[PDB]
């Protein structure tokens, strides 16, 4: 029950489908991003960072959030394609001027308050 | 006729002092319109008026060569002019300070200072407020 | 010394050339542009001070921020300041472009367009008069009249 | 009740169309704007000689902010905090306690005049008249720093101005 | 048509919230307490939802 | 009452209650509620399903007529199930009058795309989609209007901070322009305004 | 820790460090990148300068509101740098230059100027100083760039006991000398080479590894009176990184051996150009000197750094040397360089 | 009523001076620091108290509407003068 109303997809399965399709068309758009921009990664940085990225919610279980997630990434994509998007945008994934904050608990305890 | 405006450009050469007060003029202010000298300042800028001028040319100031310590022969700006002669300047008023003074306080500024920025006496922000936690001092004998 | 009064000499020509003929780019964000166009305006006729538009950064001297800078304006107004040639000047005219003004607490807007570019001028107001900015205008010239790149060479 | 701009139709009698055809080749209307410019040349130009000549003001502009004092010397802010709960742009900083004296002040006004909009709204709200957007508007500078004004600074800009604050007050607070 | 859908509902992917700021909050649901300065009770009607009081500190500039 | 009391207009609240009734009584299918406010501005309260069907019969009708999207925008309100309120304002020329058509959805329910009935809506929905993340089914080209390329999460909720989680400057190292997250010089200050003290007993809540 | 100087906030713009540090040479290659890894955290930064303030702008959006300060300061003037660095518990010193000046020849800005601050920044109670110096510093070397690298090496430590000494050998980014001086060389036509740069081995270090380096050693409590050494993770002969550079820029890549007086000659011919010279004798003798190996010497890896490989930097160096035509060409297409290792 | 602390740095009518052990100070080399000279507690504490011969006495500052809100002050006690608290001004009645 529940009464829930769809996006795209009625069960997990076709929106997984989606989920390739989209994987498939970010796998295939890196290699020219790498080259439009003059970024300065790998092709194998950026399928990383791709992959990387879809991991980011793999524990979704929810179809109609699965289908706005994939609606997200198509406008993602659109956006990288069409260069609306700078390098500074692209480069914005790989976070390359800010310093790693610890995750154990003595640095904490050292730098701060912050749990 | 043309002959009349000549002649109005020659005692306008005449009526600065003469042809090196005449170059002074027009090479300090690319102006050599001629005034009344409606009054001066103590730091030596001059103001002149004339009421045939539209309105925003019928009122003017020669500013002075020589302000608080800077060479101002050529270095000139707007705030070299003290308050009083502000607001007649910038015509707020008809009054000038010299018909009508302004009212006199020991706490306002007997001496104008001009845009300071760029300057060892520029403004340097700070906090004004005191220190909010006092810290534990230790004893300075030994415990032992 | 003789090698020192020429480099004089030449810095005081090169830096009266260069003040006198600032050309700033034909650029404006928000209503602060609007008093930028009240000083090119008749009554304070900022050309005749040698002080003329150019649409293009690289026929440009100096860039006025006159509005706010957004995020994702930040980028395109880096790009225009990095393709001027040198030597450049940037005049941030405005409370927005100052430190942020009215929106400086939005997620949309950067606090000051001097994390962006360097700044050289700031003009307060929201708006500034069309007169406050020729102020700071003038401010800029007296500025460059006080460079002595020349003099610094000579005594490395 | 309205007017069309646009619903006139041409007269077809060969008077007519001879003085179409002479504005057609003769180029007529080119030199009536030609003659329009020519006229403006003549005219006298309406600019003026900065920074000798200044654009007119009101008493009731809003310039560089100050804080002003009674004739005594006393100040005349008491830290009521109202400037700083009207304020839209949140440039005011206050911190107050009781003066050596047991007098209500300030210890901390700030304006951040780079978060100001110059609205004045503060000066409608202060109850003794003690903040106030005085004349002066040539006050750019180098650095963003020296646009944190302090108390000191706001003390010293009131000190600066008092004389032609006092004469604008008096020119517009009966409107007020 | 429906689909039926199964599970809790949960809409954190979707927010654009920074997971350090989902993980490691706390927020408090509470009717706020009346000011005991004030005998009004016109701010003790409706519930309120608050995050945890992080660290504050002094800015160099201007304090 | 007189001098600086805002007169009321009775022709006008009986005309506008008469044609809520009319639009009521033509689709019941969808029409949960209809209102008219106290300065004369009639609103009607529909089911999602219908935000076609209604429009459209407010768009073709002879005696509704209204041809003109006045605007279009959404609500948040975080304490209803559904969270966001979405209005449509609307203008009859031929009639002299405007009328509010209010819906609502919720965080993953999308709203049916009304670009078909009104070609102003396109930037509308997009703008709603930005600003709410309020899915438009059926959209010709749903993409962010607004903010900035690549901006996470959406702004006009509620739940966002004001001054949202990230900034911008620019980066030597680098070269160019990067995001951080936010900090602040002067964190922004809260105010508590609201009197303890009620203002208008007239809207007074039963005490539950 | 004197309150004021307490860590505060997330390390991030708007926070408070802990390090007040005064940066000489902070006008150069090197300094604005520890100027700004040093205002990315949120420290006070105070930039003594004597160039003109223009050639200062690219620093001011460094830091927050009042991070970044600018003073004048003179090199033979003590008086100065005590004005300098009365407020400071860090002091960096970054001041070399390549070539000698008129007024400052090499023992003037490696040896008088150094022992100058030490000394100074020792009496106003600065408590760090951290000295750079070159790997190969030696005090019989060929190179007298390197003699005084050395005395002043020497000199800082007598000074200052507590003075961390960094010893990197040729740094390489966007506006380093060494990148852009091998690209230089295709405009006259060959590569001159000594010995066809077949006699020679370089171990080139990233610049960000040298910031981060620094950076590290400041907040390092036992890095106090060590001297570290900042090489990177491979070396590789002359020819070999030259023909790499070569590569990466799309040029084609025609070496030379040219005698050791020849290009002695050249240098000196070079040397008299009053602005800054293209090249010089002990620019060609620091060139075809083979890098030092001191395994005894902590390094990158003892202060926290993984240190970047050419290879993956190279190209954000060298796509601004290339056509038109090769402008868009993707990192990993150039075939990494054959690296000597053991 | 200006004077400095043994640092030779002004102390502002606040009292707030930078310690010497205070690194902000360095904000004020090659510069200057904004100090206000005319200290309101000092010139307030020069004015001469005003005789009235009535209890209740009323103050507004003076100006009228340039002034402050008009206040009452209470003159019964004899130990003390009444003050003002917006403007400072002090009163009494002719006591002894
Ligand atoms: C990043 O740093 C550096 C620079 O900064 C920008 C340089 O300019 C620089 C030198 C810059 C060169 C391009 C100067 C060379 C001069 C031209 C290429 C002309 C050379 C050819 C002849 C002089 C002209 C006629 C040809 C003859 C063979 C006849 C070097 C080496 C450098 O390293
Ligand atoms: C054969 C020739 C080859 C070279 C040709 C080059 C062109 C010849 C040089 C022409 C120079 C003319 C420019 C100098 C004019 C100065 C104008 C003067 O008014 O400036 C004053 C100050 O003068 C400058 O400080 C010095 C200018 C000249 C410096 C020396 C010039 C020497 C020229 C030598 C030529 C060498 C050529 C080298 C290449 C061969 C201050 O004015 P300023 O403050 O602005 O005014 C502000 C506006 N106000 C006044 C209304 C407020
Ligand atoms: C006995 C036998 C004699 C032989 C015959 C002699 C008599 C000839 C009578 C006709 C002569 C006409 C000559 C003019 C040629 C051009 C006329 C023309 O038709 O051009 C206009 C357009 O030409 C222009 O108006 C030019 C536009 C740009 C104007 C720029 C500035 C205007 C000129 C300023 C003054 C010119 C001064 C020139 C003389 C300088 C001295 C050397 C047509 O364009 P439209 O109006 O759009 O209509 C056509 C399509 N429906
Ligand atoms: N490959 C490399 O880059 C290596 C560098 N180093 C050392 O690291 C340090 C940084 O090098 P790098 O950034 O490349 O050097 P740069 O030449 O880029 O900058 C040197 C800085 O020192 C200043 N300076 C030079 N001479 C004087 C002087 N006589 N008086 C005052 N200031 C002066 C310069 O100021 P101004 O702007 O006024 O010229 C400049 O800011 C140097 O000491 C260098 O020897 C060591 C090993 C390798
Ligand atoms: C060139 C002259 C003589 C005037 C006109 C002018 C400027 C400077 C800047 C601009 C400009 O006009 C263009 C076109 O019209 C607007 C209208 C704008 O809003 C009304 C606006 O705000 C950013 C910007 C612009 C352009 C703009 O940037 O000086
Ligand atoms: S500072 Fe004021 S006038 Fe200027 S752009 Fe911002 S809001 Fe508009
Ligand atoms: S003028 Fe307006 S924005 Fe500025 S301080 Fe006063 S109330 Fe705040
Ligand atoms: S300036 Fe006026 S409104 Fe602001 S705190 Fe002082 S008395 Fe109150
Ligand atoms: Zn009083």
């Amino acid at each position: 029950g529940t009464s829930v109303k769809p996006i795209f997809s009625r069960d997990m399965n076709e929106a997984k489908r989606r989920v390739r399709e989209l994987y498939r068309a970010w796998y295939r758009e890196v290699p020219n991003t790498v080259h439009l921009f003059q970024l300065d990664i790998s092709v194998k940085q950026g399928r990383d960072k791709v992959r990387e990225m879809f991991m980011k919610n793999a524990h979704v279980t929810d179809p109609r959030v699965v289908d706005l997630l994939v609606i997200k990434g198509k406008m993602e994509l659109e956006e990288t394609i069409n260069v609306w998007k700078q390098r500074t945008h692209i480069m914005r994934f790989f976070h390359e001027t800010e310093a790693p904050r610890p995750t154990d608990f003595l640095s904490k305890f050292y730098v701060g308050h912050d749990p | 006729e043309l002959v009349q405006v000549l002649r109005r450009g020659l005692q306008q050469v005449s009526g600065h002092g003469g042809l090196r007060g005449y170059l002074r003029v027009l090479f300090r202010a690319n102006d050599v319109r001629v005034g009344t000298l409606v009054g001066e300042d103590k730091y030596g800028n001059k103001y002149y008026e004339d009421n045939k001028q539209f309105f925003g040319r019928h009122r003017w100031v020669i500013y002075t060569t020589e302000m608080n310590g800077r060479d101002t022969f050529w270095d000139v700006d707007g705030s070299m002019v003290p308050p009083e002669w502000h607001r007649w300047l910038h015509c707020m008023t008809d009054d000038p300070p010299t018909t009508k003074p302004p009212t006199a306080r020991k706490y306002i500024w007997t001496n104008h200072k001009f845009n300071v920025s760029g300057t060892p006496q520029q403004y340097v922000p700070y906090s004004t407020t005191r220190k909010k936690i006092q810290e534990w001092v230790p004893p300075s004998t030994p415990y032992k | 010394s003789r090698g020192e009064y020429v480099v004089a000499k030449l810095d005081d020509l090169v830096n009266w050339a260069r003040r006198s003929s600032l050309w700033p780019m034909t650029f404006g964000l928000a209503c602060c542009a609007v008093e930028m166009m009240h000083m090119a305006a008749p009554r304070y006729d900022m050309d005749r001070f040698g002080v003329v538009f150019r649409a293009s950064p690289r026929q440009s001297d100096v860039m006025i921020v006159a509005g706010t800078l957004t995020n994702k304006m930040a980028p395109a107004l880096r790009k225009v300041y990095d393709q001027m040639p040198e030597p450049r000047y940037v005049v941030s005219m405005g409370s927005c472009a100052n430190g942020g003004g009215y929106y400086h607490y939005s997620y949309s807007v950067v606090r000051g367009c001097d994390r962006i570019v360097p700044v050289d001028i700031y003009v307060p107001g929201c708006p500034p008069t069309a007169e406050a900015l020729l102020y700071g205008i003038l401010q800029l010239q007296r500025k460059i009249k006080r460079e002595k790149r020349l003099r610094i060479w000579y005594r490395r | 009740t309205y007017k069309f701009v646009n619903m006139r139709e041409p007269s077809m009698d060969m008077k007519s169309v001879t003085d179409r055809a002479a504005q057609t080749l003769l180029w007529t209307e080119l030199v009536r704007g030609l003659g329009m410019t020519l006229s403006y040349l003549f005219r006298e130009p309406a600019t003026i000689n900065y920074p000798f000549e200044k654009g007119p003001l009101s008493p009731r502009f809003r310039g560089e902010h100050a804080l002003r004092r009674y004739p005594s010397g006393e100040e005349r802010c008491i830290a009521c905090k109202l400037c700083e709960a009207v304020c839209p742009a949140q440039a005011i900083t206050i911190e107050a306690e009781p003066r050596a004296d047991g007098s209500r002040r300030t210890t901390r006004y700030d304006i951040d005049m780079t978060k100001c909009i110059y609205c004045g709204f503060c000066q409608e709200a202060c109850p003794v008249d003690a903040i106030v957007e005085g004349p002066n508007f040539e006050f750019s500078t180098e650095t963003h720093e020296e646009l944190l004004y302090n108390k000191e600074k706001l003390l010293n800009n009131g000190d600066k101005w008092e004389a032609e604050i006092a004469a604008n007050i008096q020119a517009d607070y009966l409107y007020r | 048509q429906l689909i039926a859908v199964d599970e809790k509902l949960d809409i954190t992917t979707l927010t654009g919230v920074p997971e350090e700021h989902i993980k490691t909050r706390k927020v408090r649901i509470f009717v706020p307490a009346r000011n005991n300065m004030q005998s009004g009770v016109n701010n003790t009607k409706k519930w309120k939802m608050e995050f945890d009081t992080r660290e504050r500190w002094e800015n160099p500039l201007m304090g | 009452t007189r001098p600086t009391i805002r007169p009321r207009n009775d022709v006008v609240h009986k005309q506008l209650s008469a044609f809520g009734q009319y639009v009521a009584e033509i689709l019941p299918k969808y029409v949960q509620q209809v209102q008219v406010s106290c300065f004369n501005e009639l609103e009607i309260f529909i089911h999602p399903d219908g935000v076609i069907p209604v429009l459209t019969f407010l768009r073709d009708h002879t005696n509704a007529q209204f041809k003109s999207l006045a605007d279009l925008t959404a609500v948040d309100v975080p304490t209803r199930q559904n969270r966001f309120e979405i209005v449509y304002n609307l203008l009859s020329l031929r009639f002299n009058s405007r009328i509010r058509v209010k819906t609502y959805t919720d965080e993953l329910t999308p709203i049916e795309s009304s670009v078909t009935v009104y070609k102003a809506a396109n930037w509308y929905e997009r703008e709603i989609w930005d600003m709410f993340g309020v899915f438009f089914a059926n959209h010709p080209d749903l993409r962010r209007i607004l903010t900035d390329y690549g901006f996470e999460g959406h702004p006009f909720r509620k739940d966002f901070p004001l001054s949202g989680y990230v900034e911008l400057r620019y980066d030597d190292e680098v070269k160019r322009v990067v995001a951080e997250p936010v900090e602040l010089a002067q964190e922004f200050r809260k105010f508590d305004l609201n009197s303890p003290w009620e203002a208008f007993p007239a809207y007074r809540q039963p005490p539950e | 820790l004197h309150h004021a100087l307490i860590p505060h906030g997330k390390g991030g713009r708007s926070s408070v460090s802990g390090i007040v540090a005064t940066v000489f040479g902070a006008t150069g290659f090197l300094g604005r990148y520890v100027v700004n890894h040093l205002g990315r955290m949120g420290s006070q930064v105070i930039v003594p300068y004597r160039c003109e303030p223009y050639d200062t702008m690219h620093l001011r959006p460094m830091g927050d509101l009042g991070q970044i300060i600018f003073m004048e300061w003179n090199g033979k003037d003590k008086d100065s740098i005590r004005k300098v660095v009365e407020h400071s518990n860090v002091v960096i010193n970054l001041v070399g230059r390549e070539w000698e000046t008129k007024n400052f020849d090499f023992e003037d800005v490696f040896v008088k100027i150094p022992h100058a601050i030490a000394q100074v920044s020792k009496e106003a109670g600065v408590e760090k100083l951290i000295h750079i110096s070159h790997l190969n510093a030696d005090i019989k070397s060929p190179s007298r760039y390197l003699r005084s690298k050395a005395v002043g090496e020497k000199e800082v430590r007598a000074a200052f006991p507590e003075a961390t000494i960094i010893k990197p050998s040729d740094i390489f980014g966007r506006e380093d000398r060494f990148l852009n001086y091998f690209a230089s060389m295709r405009w006259f036509g060959g590569v001159p080479l000594i010995s066809l740069g077949k006699e020679t081995v370089k171990q080139p270090v990233y610049i960000v590894d040298v910031s981060k380096g620094i950076i590290n050693a400041i907040k390092d409590p036992d890095a106090k009176g060590k001297t570290f050494a900042f090489v990177g993770p491979n070396r590789y002969l002359l020819f070999d990184l030259v023909q790499y550079i070569f590569a990466v820029a799309y040029r084609p890549f025609l070496p030379y051996p040219l005698p050791h007086f020849a290009y002695r000659w050249v240098g000196r011919l070079f040397e008299v150009s009053p602005f800054e010279p293209w090249t010089t004798r002990d620019k060609v003798e620091r060139v075809h000197m083979s890098d030092m190996t001191l395994p005894h010497l902590p390094g990158l890896e003892d202060l926290g750094i993984q240190a970047t490989p050419l290879e993956l930097k190279a190209i954000e160096v060298l796509r601004r040397h290339r056509t038109y035509r090769w402008l868009t060409s993707e990192m990993e297409d150039v075939k990494p360089a054959k690296t000597v290792n053991i | 009523g200006v004077r400095t602390s043994p640092t030779g740095e002004k102390v502002t009518h606040t009292g707030q001076a930078y310690d010497d052990g205070d690194y902000r100070r360095v904000r004020f080399s090659d510069r200057q620091k904004e100090v206000n000279e005319n200290f309101a507690i000092d010139l307030i504490a020069e004015q001469p108290v005003s005789e009235v011969g009535s209890r209740v006495i009323s103050c507004d500052g003076g100006g009228g509407a340039l002034g402050h809100p008009r206040v009452y002050i209470n003159l019964d006690k004899e130990t003390k003068t009444g003050t003002c608290g917006y403007c400072g001004l002090q009163f009494r009645q002719p006591h002894h």
